[PDB]
């Protein structure tokens, strides 16, 4: 039995103890290609399910995910309950390294859930999102306000009947927001931003805006200050709010992955790998060994790139302004490399469901072999010269520390989450593209979480993603870069150039767009800046009809005020230049 | 019927095969050679299923599911191994001779054979021998021939020859060199060839009038829209790219005109495109032409007709309800005329009063195929009503599917049906002045002056009810033929009578209500069908107003010095002269209209107005259906100069500015509510569609597909800042991509039929309740009145038979689907196609003329010498001449007038 | 051919004042001073060039100002979303004259791929653009090159030598496009290397 293979999950022992829990009437499972349980709860049992499933022996201590679905134009709802509406939650339990998503139907009328912030405190912003999109309330939220969009923003735009396309330009409503952003300081009232007791007439109040871009994007934190010392802030976000899961509910399957590219604009085909997998996922696809190994090396060589940005802007954000040059060189010779593969430098779109788009240039090698002879010299000269300076190290060291429980209850991953102690990167605990198949190591930290121990944990994770390197080079199967799947798109390109059954496969995959059969899959891999995951729900058309992207930058921020409250701006900027966050990924 | 397809139980009719079932449960079978209108025939092999004897049965047999009944217990697996490996195997057969034509091919993107390769799988060839090579015919102006992408389904010579009965088109040559076409090359003869562009599942048939201005399918805005060119009032999806029609594509409607077309509809609209239209309001300020503004027009427009003492407005059987209505209401009701001339008034409401108050049931299109026998008095339908000619051969075909009934052969057998009826069909009985093309089915024709058609329909009613009056003078040849047609109809259990105004009698009209009252009284279930003229020939007839005669006479005769003549180009319904004079001597004239008329060089303003592809409106066809037709596309997208409105937008506003010196634009169901408040008769035209204000789960419907390509740069070279998205007030449709056009959303007008991996015309099994029925929610258009309780009497005014007077010639209409209809007519692929001007004659008349054939001779009517050769006419009885009606220089009203001095020039 | 901003007018331009404005004009295109200004992903190519090996300080150019009353050119490099736009007309509003702007990659241009309901469709919706630069993104020297298009840009412009004498109006010079500057060269390409190597 294939991997993409639909399944229902029911030998999961969290299917049984559920009904043994609740009973067997109390909820429905639902066959996906999503890999996990996806088990569709009552409205009114919904806190309670939750808190089951935290109290477990192996319990789920993450919540990954909590979104909304329009279900009103979906047609293929066979063994669904009856949905206007729906609120998904992925949870995540470690222990078991394990996942189960829950769903709650909601009626066109009655679109208000129980908020989940006091069993998992990132629910807040979760909910926000799921409020400002698609108009879901959420009954108990603090302060459920809109997060991506203004306030006086009219509609929900994740709904089916919002028009994606962007509106007529006015510069009269340029000017009032021109208005109400030079009035927002005199109006500027505590209580909308869910903050309290501020203006005690000791607190300040201070906005931050677009000053620092050290390639992280625009967004603002208002700080309550007592004198020097953050007691409150909250983060300001959607101003990189590009609509790019309404973009995937208006591309075809295809067409989409440019766009899959610019979600973390830092990552690449790291991007890509998740979008890709899902849909082959979708399309029952199982691409050849060499794929995988393509695949790998070019996530590696944007990794690498990835973290040589995040390390040499973190040295210039403590104050050592020369080695974000050299790093942007080496930068540059990875560009080298993936310009000559595929004929691009941020944002290849290289990846194509069923491969990718060419086969490796002769000569890939030479410009391989040339980049990892270059970079362990450099790396160590960056280390010696600014990672071990007491100047920074007395900057970074204990600054904007959190624990194990603290990491978990936010959703954080990544280097933030193993700089905990906690061992948990998707390469190794749910393989995928072949990384099975390669020898390399997951650095994890000592139990604390600082701005310098996240930082170490990226150059060690830069160290072995050189070794992963290595191994690509070294080991690079002989094959097909396309699978011999009919969904494969677009068909190889001589075949298609003279054979008339390829030349249709062609001729429709392009222009209507491939046809995946009505499904749910998932795909969560091991990103740059943490885990990210790609949720698509096809409907049997040449077009998604849900594409939710989960981005690990959007839980980093939303830690963020729990992490640096007690503490200096100086530790702010610190911390925010150690996250290994970009604006792109927050706001998608 | 119980069937189980994968281990699912299914609910099914008995009476269809298995693929039609499939089809109609939503499930996806391939298939090529099977057709819902044509029936099943087992050639192409792609419907592979695969047949078990009980549920307990693991080997089965691959089956054809077109040829296999979806009878009750049925097991059958579509997802098999065997069964795909097979379904795969016969495209990759059909793909090892198919060309690498795609890129050129103007099948592309919707092509049934593309998307059925995709369907099964087939990507990867391993073929690699020769392809065999045909080379293509000639097949005239509107359809193009590639034989090389045949992939020999048969459809096209079934629905050409077993369907459409046209003779021209066979099979030749055997094994993998059969060849699909005409035995030469020339153009093809059927009036319902165009069918084939959309029953071809390849590329081999296209439709050159597309090709001309190719675009893809998916490039394509669409509307659903209804055909203007006669009054049967098919259902058209039009397709717009670059602010030019380019395509008009068959909407299914399974009440009116289901998958076919005819070609007059399907290839005349290349009037839409004419660079001669007019774009902007255009003022004659002497010899100046001056151009305008919406804004000003409607101020200096009002201005003028405020200062004048008796505004006049004459309507249109072109124009829509509303615009008609919007006339009406500017001008009043009593200074209201009604474009067409006193006859033509007169035909017309005899017809709608035989329809709605003579108690016999008015077919839909449809239903006109279920009825045992055909009388067609007057009308020649092929011309006129092309459509109900095609229903009307399949209701003549049903002798044959009754004969194979009785036999115990089920209803898609089709090549049994016809083996077992041999020849035999129903009987049709055609009359004219000549002969017609329902002639080679028809068991009598009878050629005949229009006063003898009408005697004969007097004669048969009188015979079948001794009450209805009887006519004297019968001979006893003529009268055994009356004999036969009276024991064919009165042993009819569905007898069908077929009239119309296009004869030009009003004794054809009675004679043809005083036979169908003469069945209702025996007891018969007969339909009356009566064929109008124009699109809204109906609508103006049941809006009513004064003729084209008294409106000249008001303007004559200075009554009326303000005329709005509203998309009416008035020679048509009157002669030149006296229009000219009439239109000259009033001092404002105002012309409304989206084609350049001859009227308008001395029409003082000038209004462009949208034709259907801009604008929206209410259409009544010739059985009083009322239906809505959407605007297409709009035309100041592009050109931004262009001020190019609804006729009911330009007159609602002139009415607002000339009452309260305002400009009003309104809104199409504030129009339609107005006609309905004010016109009890026309109340149900606003159920024909839904207002403005229906959504599909909150969204509007979708204009143009999914996929719909280059937003960002088809204006890029007018400027690189894309425009807004052109606003839709009037209708539920967006002009844009943003909307619904699922095959499950509850609404009955579908814009364009695509589905998921059916991109070709066979995604209306997917729009579809069952296959080959109705929609799903229902066919769009609702009939304005009921069948009366009540019928009239017998019409007891019985003519005088025809008399050939000696220097008179009493004019005899021949009609042509390419070159009678004004706007086709002007369509310049229709030249080609149109026949050239002509005479008829008898050969008695001809020789004492001393004149043959191809001979110029010349005759004054209204005084306009006009010459034209003379062709020789068998049929046609001496004492008249035979007429092409609405050609150019030869009005339609011309239909039974009379000739003099008729000389060689 | 030069357009006036206080219309298609000529050249205003003693042979002194010539001078001084040459020496002006060199003076104002060989020290252009950025605003430090993050959009998206642009902003990571452009600061690309700001790095070592691209070296965009030879040019002049390096200096990436955080106040706009310091800088001399805003770059638009990223995309206009919605509620960012009255953050970039502020901005550019607090630049002192003269300055330019280039707009940098298709967001900023026109929107880009991103025609959807929080995007504004391209930065000259509200705010002039001297320089554009197709891209997504732009390669960092196609912003030098870009930044070499302002500075011709700039060493032909007629501006006030003083704000008390003279005439006051801004003359932007009507240069020919680098379309049809480039179409003989560009047309007669024939041959290119196949993509199958390195
Ligand atoms: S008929 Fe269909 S498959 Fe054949 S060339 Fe044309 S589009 Fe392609
Ligand atoms: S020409 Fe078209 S309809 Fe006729 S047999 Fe060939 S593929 Fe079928
Ligand atoms: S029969 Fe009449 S309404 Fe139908 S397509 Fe032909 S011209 Fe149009
Ligand atoms: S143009 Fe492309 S690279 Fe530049 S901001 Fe837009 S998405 Fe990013
Ligand atoms: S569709 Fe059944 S064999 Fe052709
Ligand atoms: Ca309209």
């Amino acid at each position: 039995e294939p991997a993409w293979q639909t399944r229902d999950h029911l030998d999961d022992p969290v299917i049984g103890e559920l009904r043994n829990r609740f009973g067997p009437d109390a909820f429905t499972v639902q066959a996906t290609r999503t890999g996990v349980p996806v088990v569709w709860i009552k409205r009114e049992q919904l806190l309670e399910v939750g808190d089951f499933l935290k109290k477990l022996p192996k319990p789920y201590v993450m919540l990954f995910d909590l979104h909304g679905m329009d279900e009103r134009l979906r047609t293929h709802r066979e063994g669904l309950p009856a949905a206007d509406f729906s609120v998904f939650y992925h949870l995540i339990s470690i222990d078991r390294n394990r996942d189960i998503m829950l769903k709650v139907a909601l009626a066109e009328n009655d679109l208000h859930v129980p908020t989940f912030t006091k069993l998992f405190p990132n629910a807040n912003w979760y909910e926000r999102e799921t409020w400002d999109l698609f108009g879901i309330t959420f009954d108990g939220h603090p302060n459920l306000r809109r997060i991506m969009m203004p306030q006086t923003w009219k509609g929900h735009p994740l709904r089916k009947d919002y028009p994606a396309r962007a509106t007529e330009f006015s510069p009269f409503e340029l000017t009032k927001a021109k208005q109400d952003l030079e009035m927002e300081a005199l109006t500027f009232k505590p209580e909308e931003w869910g903050m309290k007791r501020g203006t005690n007439e000791d607190f300040m109040f201070l906005n931050l805006g677009p000053n620092h871009p050290s390639a992280h994007g625009a967004f603002r934190i208002v700080l309550q200050l007592d004198g020097e010392e953050i007691v409150d802030c909250v983060p300001d976000i959607g101003y990189h709010h590009r609509g790019a899961e309404k973009m995937g509910e208006r591309q075809s399957w295809h067409s989409y992955i440019p766009y899959t590219d610019r979600i973390e604009y830092l990552g690449g085909c790291v991007n890509e790998m998740p979008y890709v997998l899902a849909v082959e996922k979708l399309a029952g696809i199982t691409v050849p060994d060499r794929v995988n190994v393509i695949r790998v090396m070019l996530s590696e060589l944007f990794r690498i790139n990835s973290h040589l940005l995040y390390i040499s802007t973190f040295i210039q954000d403590v104050g050592a302004m020369t080695p974000v040059f050299f790093a942007f060189t080496d930068r540059q010779k990875i560009y080298d490399l993936v310009e000559a593969i595929t004929g691009f430098r941020m944002h290849p779109a290289w990846f194509r469901i069923g491969g990718v788009a060419h086969d490796l240039p002769r000569g890939w090698d030479r410009l391989l072999r040339e980049f990892l002879d270059w970079m362990p010299k450099r790396l160590a000269s960056y280390e010696k010269a600014a990672l071990q300076n007491t100047i920074l190290k007395g900057r970074s060291q204990g600054v904007a520390a959190y624990g194990a429980k603290e990491a978990l209850e936010w959703g954080t991953t990544g280097a933030g989450l193993r700089a905990t102690g906690i061992d948990f990167d998707v390469r190794k605990a749910r393989p995928y593209s072949g990384y099975e198949n390669f020898d390399f190591e997951i650095p994890v930290g000592g139990g604390v979480s600082d701005c310098y121990t996240r930082v170490m944990l990226k150059v060690e994770e830069l160290r072995q993603s050189l070794r992963i390197l290595e191994q690509c080079l070294n080991n690079m199967p002989e094959g097909p870069f396309k699978a011999d799947h009919p969904l494969t798109t677009p068909p190889p390109k001589e075949r298609t150039l003279q054979h008339i059954e390829t030349l249709i496969t062609h001729f429709l995959q392009v222009s209507w767009g491939p046809v995946m059969p009505a499904n749910e899959s998932f795909q969560m891999i091991e990103a740059t800046k943490g885990i990210n995951s790609y949720y698509l729900t096809s409907d049997g058309s040449t077009m998604s009809y849900r594409t939710r992207v989960r981005t690990p930058s959007f839980a980093h921020l939303q830690q963020i005020p729990a992490a640096i409250r007690g503490s200096l701006v100086s530790d702010l900027i610190v911390y925010l230049g150690s996250i290994d966050f970009v604006m792109s990924d927050v706001d998608r | 019927a119980t069937i189980h397809v994968d281990g699912k139980e299914y609910e099914v009719n008995g009476a269809d095969n298995l693929l039609e079932a499939c089809l109609s449960l939503g499930l996806d079978i391939p298939y090529f050679c099977w057709h819902p209108a044509l029936g099943s025939v087992g050639a192409c092999r792609q419907c592979a299923v695969k047949q078990y004897q009980n549920a307990e049965d693991t080997r089965g047999r691959l089956v054809m599911s077109c040829m296999t009944p979806a009878s009750d217990g049925t097991f059958i697996s579509i997802d098999d191994e065997e069964a795909k490996q097979f379904r795969e195997s016969v495209v990759e057969w059909l793909m090892t001779n198919h060309p690498h034509d795609c890129p050129v091919c103007e099948e592309g993107g919707n092509c049934h054979l593309q998307d059925m390769t995709v369907m099964t799988g087939h990507s990867f060839r391993r073929y690699r021998f020769t392809k065999r090579t045909h080379r293509n015919q000639d097949l005239g102006p509107f359809i193009s021939h590639e034989m090389n992408r045949c992939i020999a389904c048969y459809r096209c010579v079934r629905y050409y020859k077993d369907y459409a009965d046209g003779t021209d088109l066979g099979v030749y040559g055997a094994h993998d060199n059969v060849y699909f076409g005409r035995p030469e090359d020339g153009t093809l003869e059927s009036e319902f060839s165009g069918n084939l562009v959309e029953i071809c599942p390849t590329g081999v048939f296209t439709d050159k009038t597309h090709s001309e201005r190719y675009n893809r399918k998916w490039d394509m805005q669409f509307a659903p829209s209804i055909c203007q060119q006669c009054s049967i009032g098919c259902n058209i999806s039009p397709g717009e790219r670059y602010g030019e029609l380019r395509r008009i594509e068959n909407r299914y409607n399974g009440t009116v005109n289901h998958y076919f077309l005819c070609d007059r509809g399907r290839f005349g609209y290349g009037y839409v495109n004419l660079k001669d239209r007019p774009r902007q309001p255009v003022q004659r300020r002497g010899d100046d032409f001056i151009t305008l503004n919406a804004e000003q027009a409607m101020q200096g427009a009002a201005d003028i007709l405020r200062q004048s003492k008796k505004v006049i407005g004459i309507g249109s059987p072109r124009a829509s309800v509303e615009s008609n209505f919007a006339l009406r209401e500017l001008v009043g009701e009593e200074n209201f005329y009604t474009g067409i001339a006193h006859g033509e008034q007169e035909r017309l409401q005899l017809a709608l009063k035989v329809l709605r108050e003579g108690g016999i049931y008015t077919p839909a299109l449809r239903e006109i195929e279920s009825y045992d026998a055909v009388l067609v008095l007057g009308e020649d339908v092929t011309q006129t009503g092309a459509r109900v000619a095609l229903a009307v051969r399949q209701a003549v075909k049903g002798k044959a599917r009754e004969m194979a009934a009785a036999q115990k052969v089920a209803d898609w057998q089709i090549a049994a049906i016809l083996n077992i009826g041999q020849r035999a069909k129903h009987p049709l009985f055609v009359t004219n002045v000549d002969d017609t093309r329902l002639d080679d089915i028809a068991a009598w024709t009878y050629r005949a002056p229009v006063e003898d058609q009408a005697r004969l329909g007097f004669a048969i009613a009188h015979a079948l009810d001794n009450s209805a009056p009887a006519v004297d003078g019968i001979e006893p040849e003529l009268q055994s033929k009356i004999d036969v047609i009276v024991q064919a109809l009165a042993g009819a259990k569905k007898p069908l009578i077929i009239s119309g105004t296009n004869a030009g009698s009003l004794e054809v009209i009675q004679a043809a209500a005083n036979v169908a009252k003469a069945l209702k009284g025996r007891g018969a279930d007969v339909g009356i069908t009566m064929i109008a003229r124009s699109v809204n020939s109906m609508g103006l007839g049941i809006m009513g107003g004064g003729s084209l005669e008294e409106a000249l006479t008001e303007l004559e005769t200075g009554r009326a010095d303000a005329v709005v003549v509203l998309e009416n180009d008035l020679h048509r319904h009157a002669s030149a002269i006296r229009v000219n004079a009439a239109l000259a001597k009033a001092p404002l004239v105002m012309v409304v209209d989206h084609q350049r008329t001859a009227i308008m060089e001395n029409a003082h303003l000038v209004l462009s107005a949208a034709s259907f592809a801009e604008s929206d409106g209410t259409v009544i066809n010739n059985e009083g259906r009322a239906q809505r037709f959407f605007q297409v596309y709009d035309p100041a997208y592009y050109d931004s100069k262009t001020v190019m409105l609804e006729s009911w937008r330009w007159l609602h506003s002139l009415h607002s500015t000339l009452l309260s010196r305002e400009v009003d634009w309104t809104q199409l169901d504030h129009v339609i509510d107005a006609v309905v408040a004010k016109i009890p008769e026309l109340a149900g035209i606003k159920d024909a569609a839904p207002d403005a204000t229906f959504r599909i789960r909150g969204q509007k419907l979708a204009r143009e597909p999914h996929r719909y390509s280059g937003r960002t740069a088809m204006r890029a070279n007018i400027s690189v800042h894309e425009p807004r998205q052109p606003q839709d007030i009037d209708t539920m449709f967006t002009f844009s991509m943003e909307g619904n056009n699922q095959p499950t959303a509850h609404r009955s007008q579908v814009p364009f039929a695509w589905a998921p991996g059916w991109n070709s015309p066979q995604a209306w099994n997917k729009f579809q309740d069952e296959v080959g029925g109705k929609l799903r929610f229902g066919d769009p258009g609702v009939r304005l009145f009921e069948t009366s309780e009540n019928g009239l009497d017998y019409f007891t005014s019985v003519p005088a038979r025809f008399q050939p007077q000696d220097g008179k010639w009493r004019i005899a209409p021949y009609y042509h689907l390419f070159g009678s209809d004004e706007l086709s007519q002007r369509a310049p692929v229709f030249q080609s196609r149109m026949p050239q001007p002509y005479i008829k004659l008898n050969p008695a008349d001809a020789a004492k003329l001393g004149v043959n054939a191809g001979t110029r001779v010349s005759f004054s009517y209204d005084g306009n010498t006009v010459t034209l050769p003379v062709e020789i006419a068998e049929g046609l009885t001496a004492g008249q001449v035979g007429l092409p009606m609405g050609m150019s220089g030869i009005a339609p009203v011309l239909a039974g007038a009379h000739l003099e001095d008729l000389k060689e020039a | 051919d030069y357009t006036l901003t206080r219309e298609i007018v000529t050249d205003p331009l003693n042979v002194f004042m010539g001078k001084l404005n040459d020496m002006v004009n060199w003076g104002r295109k060989n020290s252009i001073w950025p605003y430090n200004f993050g959009l998206s992903c642009c902003y990571v190519e452009m600061v690309t060039s700001f790095t070592a090996v691209h070296d965009v300080a030879r040019f002049g150019a390096e200096v990436l100002r955080a106040s706009p009353r310091q800088a001399d050119l805003m770059v638009v490099a990223g995309t206009c979303f919605t509620k960012m736009a009255p953050v970039i007309q502020r901005l550019y509003d607090q630049m002192l004259e003269p300055k330019w702007v280039i707009s940098m990659g298709a967001c900023a241009n026109s929107g880009g791929m991103y025609d959807i309901y929080s995007v504004v469709q391209g930065v000259d919706k509200f705010i002039p653009v001297d320089v554009y630069i197709p891209g997504c993104p732009p390669r960092p020297e196609a912003y030098m090159q870009a930044l070499m298009l302002l500075q011709e840009s700039i060493g032909k412009e007629r501006r006030p030598l003083s704000w008390v004498v003279g005439d006051q109006g801004v003359y932007r010079a009507n240069m020919q496009s680098e379309r049809e500057r480039k179409r003989g060269e560009r047309i007669a390409v024939t041959n290119l290397r196949t993509p199958d190597e390195i």
